[PDB]
């Protein structure tokens, strides 16, 4: 069990502040 | 005086008791009156040999006395201890159970309180204690020693009335307590360092 | 003096099996340092127990942590609950 | 409705983030926050409860929306739209400049 | 605000009027974070 | 349950803060405090600003399997001692203990060693063992220095 390296979850700071939740305006076919 | 200090406690802990249902719960007579930390061996002893808490004011089950309270603490410890026997550790039920008891314990410990070390041998020396001393309940995390990163665990939500066995998902974890940091607060810096100019 | 550390990890192996009591990511998390337990979060500032005042060894074991930490009088929340409805 | 993602880890905040006024472009869940997991540079005193709803009916301006909007300013010193989306994203440009004039 | 006292002391007067911001600043705890610094 | 697996060695041990910090200082409004968990009482003496903590762990009904405890101390604070009342120095008991893998011989039943220690946290393993009855306990002590 001691040779069970750990996998870091990295932040990437532009993720963490503002990110939003592209046809669906539809001005583009 | 006494008079409305029941009249209160009944309509805050009927409010505060819509989400969990915990005064409705089914509870029989269970004439214990006995010591608070034998309060679960008791009914586990009642569990081995063989009119609910809103009803038991509707009967006049309380006192304005000391034991007129005592009782009302007792029952609170009982049904919480039933409730958190009865879910298991997870649930939201077993959480607002262990929040509610929290919050009534904390209620009705107040309004009734208005109603060997050569560092020592130094320090007793050279100054005066004027002092203060209190209990608080310490919680627990995991342990665990991976490659050189020697990780740390959230702390886990089992209440202090759980008395159940230590169960682990692994044996390869290890178990610590975490000791509460209490003291007078390190004097916070000022607006102007929260805040300059960028 | 860096920042963008990832200071949380979690192991391959899923034993999510007795565990619904952790913080679990939605796996478990496991951090780079333990937590950290605070009793009371508001402070009483007056309270010759902290504040010290100039004038006149001696013990006294309050009851509980609850006296350092503003908690309203019952009388004020039933009369609140009164007014709720 | 943006996400915020929580810093220190990867979780999703529900509906209150702790936003931190030192490096000033990260969160927090509640979790996170009651238990100490932000590093030993910072000290709690720097995080600010911030909602994550949609508020009122506009040109009411809560104070969190100010406080954001002043930040904004702080940090860009122009580019109304990423002090916009700094607001909330649900203000426009030609708002946020008749508020702060 | 001594005058304005001893009528409040004495007179009485028919309302007093109340109006407060139903809040006060009280300083809270602080404490650092536990994760250990990277350099 | 591991209490009935409680500790039969180690009644006392002190992580008293050391006499030279106090001397280089000095030359006090004192809070004891115990958890609620059969032992482990934690006292300090700040005064308005010195605070001179002191972690006691009287081992008679703590449990085994949960070995290790974590606390946090104070940038100033880096220096440490113990005091380890154990039972009785019946045999020749071995107590080592290495911070994280140094170990620590002594100052010289009760043994006091010196503790230096540095920023981030510290591991600060703590044994005892029996040459004939061949027992073992075990203690840790996750001490987070704050920077
Ligand atoms: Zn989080």
């Amino acid at each position: 069990f001691e040779t069970m390296v750990a996998n870091p979850i990295k932040v990437s700071r532009l993720q963490s502040n503002g990110v939003l939740t592209i046809h669906y305006s539809l001005a583009n076919f | 005086k006494l008079v409305d200090f029941l009249v209160n406690v009944q309509s805050i802990l009927n409010a505060a008791s819509v989400k969990c249902h915990v005064v409705d719960e089914s509870f029989p007579a269970k004439f214990f009156e006995k010591n608070p930390d034998k309060i679960y061996e008791s009914y586990c002893k009642f569990i081995k040999n063989r009119t609910t808490i809103n009803k038991r004011f509707e009967n006049g089950e309380y006192e304005p006395i000391q034991g007129g309270f005592y009782k009302l603490y007792h029952d609170i410890k009982l049904v919480c201890t039933i409730l958190i026997h009865f879910y298991p550790q997870g649930t939201r039920n077993y959480q607002l159970v262990d929040k509610f008891y929290k919050f009534s314990s904390e209620l009705l410990l107040r309004e009734c309180c208005r109603i060997a070390t050569e560092l020592d041998k130094i320090i007793s020396y050279d100054f005066i204690k004027i002092s203060m001393n209190y209990t608080v309940p310490i919680s627990q995390t995991y342990q665990i020693r991976t490659k050189d990163m020697d990780l740390f665990s959230s702390i886990i939500s089992k209440s202090n009335l759980d008395k159940r066995p230590h169960e682990l998902p692994n044996t390869n974890f290890k178990i610590n307590n975490v000791l509460p940091q209490t003291d007078i607060e390190n004097e916070a810096p000022r607006l102007g360092f929260v805040g300059a100019n960028t | 003096i860096m920042i963008d550390a990832a200071s949380s990890f979690v192991l391959p192996i899923s034993i999510t099996k007795n565990v619904d009591v952790l913080q679990r990511t939605d796996e478990i998390l496991w951090f780079r340092g333990p937590s950290v337990i605070v009793n009371e979060r508001i402070i009483n500032s007056g309270d010759p127990h902290l504040s010290l005042p100039l004038n006149r060894n001696e013990k006294e074991s309050l009851p509980g942590p609850f006296v350092l930490g503003l908690r309203p009088s019952a009388k004020f929340t039933a009369h609140r609950l009164s007014m709720l409805r | 409705h943006k996400v915020y993602i929580c810093h220190t880890c990867g979780n999703e905040s529900i509906n209150v983030r702790y936003h931190n006024l030192r490096a000033r472009d990260t969160n927090l869940c509640s979790r996170c926050f009651q238990e100490g997991h932000f590093g030993a540079n910072f000290q709690s005193s720097d995080f600010i409860r911030l909602e994550n709803n949609g508020n009122s009916v506009k040109k009411n301006w809560s104070d969190q929306e100010m406080l954001l909007l002043l930040e904004g300013i702080e940090m860009y010193e122009d580019q109304w739209e990423k002090i916009a989306d700094h607001v909330g994203g649900h203000k426009r440009v030609e708002d946020c400049i008749e508020k702060f004039l | 605000k001594r005058i304005l006292k001893e009528v409040i002391l004495a007179k009485k007067v028919s309302k007093v009027p109340i109006n407060n911001v139903r809040a006060f600043p009280v300083l809270q705890t602080n404490y650092n974070g536990s994760i250990p610094v990277v350099r | 349950l591991g209490n009935g697996y409680n500790r039969s060695l180690l009644t006392e041990d002190y992580l008293l803060n050391p006499n030279n910090f106090k001397k280089l200082i000095a030359k006090s409004m004192q809070k004891e405090m115990q958890s609620l968990s059969e032992q482990h009482t934690m006292e300090y003496k700040p005064y308005k600003n010195q605070n001179w903590v002191e972690y006691i762990f009287n081992g008679n009904e703590l449990s085994q399997n949960e070995n290790a405890f974590s606390f946090m101390l104070q940038p100033m604070q880096t220096f440490l001692t113990l005091q380890s009342h154990l039972t009785s120095s019946l045999k020749d008991t071995e107590t080592l203990l290495t911070i994280n893998k140094e170990p620590v011989k002594s100052r010289t039943i009760t043994e006091i060693f010196d503790i230096r220690l540095s920023e981030g946290l510290n591991h600060l393993m703590f044994r005892c063992e029996d040459k004939i009855s061949h027992e073992t306990e075990f203690m840790n002590f996750w001490i987070n220095v704050l920077p």
